[PDB]
């Protein structure tokens, strides 16, 4: 299974995942495509916000779904 | 569907004029009010909806509860982009409006758009959230433009567990307009 | 003399001004092209920020110069 | 031109990765450090420049004062996008660095990029500004990305009237890169 990540800059990168993958794993796959650590990652799909430890089966994420990546801002 | 009085609060703050949500975040919000009204109205003929500018210099009631599309439209024209968003105040006047809704069999719901940085305290907002929950009001925030979620902790606070009535919509600039994303959301 | 105003949305509007015009006047000309009041206007040209009561001769603004309009945010 | 030691502070905060300033605000800032260094260096062979990450979890000195392009480059590689911008702290370590600049005939100057919302108080920043002025340090802020000016009131405070050494550059996303806008600025 392959899925999509659209950053705010419109760049869509493709990832290879299978439906049981944790979001925390997806954020690591996203890290080695874009060089941004998971503690800086926030994932938005279907209007909701993807949570760590939940998996993509949980969110009914399926082939060619497009995830949105925005800045997870911590202490600001 | 379900019999309810709902109040639409819009962010009319200086942030409302922006490219990212076509045509502007404000205008996004207008098409959204129109859609949402026409929706709630046809899920049950008894629904009635209100409108609240949530910014400016003091949140104000643009239209009381109606079935009338004309006075939603009259209240929608005659608001203005100006000032900053006063969230907790807006939420207070929305709650005050719902308490006095005619026909008390109507479930209470407020739906609010936030396209601004939230100036209010997290504490005031969480108190307010717990209060709202206690008074049996359900809340839907629309979170676009600057996406900061506080909002997650708010909806967390205000949600009624045994009937899950309170949703957060986080939406990013994109191909679809804002009202479409709202149509497909759990706010339906 | 005609000049240019580029909003953050890339829309460039053209204004007719003469070199002695106050900035506060330009912001009014900008108001009736775009419906945004001067107390919500901030003007950026040559890296500096245009001040009210100064004129365009003051800033050495000349024909086809491009002004940038950003939100003047007050109480936030 | 003028003999001076200058310190470059960069905003390496999570805001640094952004589309609006190509390629990213961080990278904008790297090309800018390179340019600025190579510039100051050729206005006078005696100039020396330093580098400071101004974000992360605690502003840190990436390179001490040099004429050496290699260790500006070595210090520029080995920083990271992370954390929030701690402005007044960054300004403190920049000032501490300048006091101890070898060759005290060098006029003192700090040049700082701010692409983040400023978490610091206006009061701390104004105190800091008055202090800097008192210690005969000149300051150039580069203001891009989120443009909030506080910065105007800061540069107002810190500027030395009788020799006007302190500039604010406010720059908007556009056709030219950030380093070009900096080349044409009064920071030259």
């Amino acid at each position: 299974m392959q899925i999509f990540v659209k950053t705010l800059t419109g760049k869509t990168i493709t990832l290879e995942v299978e439906p049981s993958d944790t979001i925390e794993n997806v954020k690591a796959k996203i890290q080695d495509k874009e060089g941004i650590p998971p503690d800086q990652q926030r994932l938005i799909f279907a209007g909701k916000q993807l949570e760590d430890g939940r998996t993509l089966s949980d969110y009914n994420i399926q082939k060619e779904s497009t995830l949105h990546l925005v800045l997870r801002l911590r202490g600001g | 569907m379900v019999l309810e009085a709902t109040v639409l609060v819009i962010d009319n703050s200086e942030y409302s004029r922006n490219g990212d949500f076509p045509r502007t975040r404000f205008e996004a919000q207008i098409d959204s009010v129109e859609f949402i009204f026409q929706a709630k109205r046809n899920s049950n003929p008894e629904n009635t909806v209100g409108l609240i500018s949530g910014a400016g210099a003091n949140p104000r009631v643009l239209s009381t509860f109606t079935a009338e599309f004309g006075k939603i439209l009259a209240g929608l024209h005659d608001t203005q982009i100006e000032g900053k968003l006063h969230m907790a105040t807006a939420l207070q006047i929305a709650q005050l409006t719902l308490k006095h809704r005619q026909n008390k069999v109507q479930h209470q719901r407020i739906v609010a758009f936030v396209c601004s940085p939230i100036s209010d305290s997290r504490d005031e907002l969480i108190r307010l959230a717990k209060t709202l929950k206690k008074n049996n009001v359900a809340v839907d925030i629309i979170n676009f433009g600057e996406i900061e979620q506080l909002l997650d902790e708010f909806i967390a606070a205000v949600n009624n567990p045994q009937e899950e009535t309170s949703h957060l919509l986080t939406v990013t600039p994109g191909p679809r307009l804002l009202y479409e994303n709202i149509a497909s959301s759990p706010i339906i």
